[PDB]
């Protein structure tokens, strides 16, 4: 409807695109906190144990 | 002397009502964009009742 910016249109959406990306560097980093297996095989035995 | 003053007043008073009803129309379509502003969720009511006065 032309009652705000161009301008100030980009400026919100380029703020929601990088505190988007900082929700994604946030959910990578509690991603990795569950140790994924980075592969497939057979897994050998824990070298640390639960409380470590 | 007073038929053309009268006349001449007459005419610029035409002027002066034409204007205002163009600041009339510029403060209508204003409050329409800041009705919007406000339904939508940007500005206050606060800035609803500057359109309105």
């Amino acid at each position: 409807d032309q009652a705000v910016s161009k301008q100030q249109y980009a400026d919100a959406n380029a703020a929601y695109l990088q505190s988007k990306a900082a929700v994604e560097q946030a959910r990578i980093n509690l991603r990795y906190t569950k140790v994924l297996s980075p592969i497939s095989g057979r897994i050998g035995r824990s070298a640390v144990t639960e409380g470590a | 002397a007073s038929v053309a003053t009268a006349y001449l007043t007459l005419k610029a008073d035409q002027a002066q009502l034409q204007l205002t009803k163009d600041t009339l129309g510029t403060y209508q379509k204003s409050f329409d964009l800041t009705q919007r502003s406000y339904d939508v969720g940007v500005a206050s009511a606060l800035d609803l009742r500057q359109a309105q006065t």
